[PDB]
């Protein structure tokens, strides 16, 4: 498969992770695998039938201690996951011009169970998180 | 398709989802929706919002990542 920012690869498809509903925006896009970009805390959710899509993930914990999130059972169960030992979370990065006003969707976490290989974008419902986080302090 | 609704009175989507008014307000409206959890449902402006942010974080550069990095 071409990627985005890793050149040509392939993979076995124990790597790919099925997206059944795909995300909200890319419907079809039901094939992704996560490529980290060294040297970088950055994962790339990158599709498998699309090379030039390919989205930037960082785990949302290093950037914001406090995240947590509480999956409904509905979600707990279109993945599959049978506790916590599934599972992966992630947050999708909007890089922004300038690059200081990157923010994270919170709202709206990619959740993963690497053992299924089942993803989903899980839209956080009765909670105060935004679409937008910034990484960083507004200076000035 | 364009459909009226009394209070009580609910409607039938495929095999099923189902809508069914629950309350006039009168401002709004409190309805009620029924389907298989491999459905969801969400507010409108809420699913639009989600979309247009995947799509504005599908358009990184590599350049960009490089330079987010190192201020990182």
């Amino acid at each position: 498969i071409a990627t985005k920012y890793h050149g040509d690869i392939e993979i076995h498809e124990k790597d790919i992770v099925r997206f059944e509903q795909g995300i909200p925006g890319f419907l079809e896009e039901k094939q992704f695998v996560l490529l980290q970009l060294e040297d970088t805390p950055f994962i790339i959710l990158q599709s498998v039938n699309t090379p030039a899509l390919g989205f930037v993930l960082i785990e949302p914990f290093s950037y914001f201690p406090t995240y947590e999130i509480d999956l409904d059972d509905n979600t707990l169960e279109q993945l599959q996951i049978t506790g916590e030992q599934d599972v992966a979370l992630y947050v999708i990065l909007t890089v922004a011009d300038p690059f200081d006003d990157t923010t994270a969707n919170l709202q709206a976490p990619i959740v993963i169970n690497v053992h299924k290989r089942l993803g989903k974008q899980v839209i956080l419902t009765n909670t105060n998180y935004k679409t937008k986080h910034r990484l960083f302090p507004e200076k000035v | 398709l364009v459909l009226t609704r009394k209070l009580k009175e609910a409607i039938q989507i495929g095999d099923d989802i189902e809508i069914t008014v629950l309350a006039i307000q009168g401002d709004q409206v409190k309805l009620g929706i029924n389907a298989p959890k491999h459905v969801e449902i969400h507010r409108k402006e809420i699913y639009l919002a989600i979309q247009a942010e995947n799509n504005a974080a599908s358009h990184a550069s590599k350049s960009s990542l490089k330079r987010l990095n190192e201020q990182l």
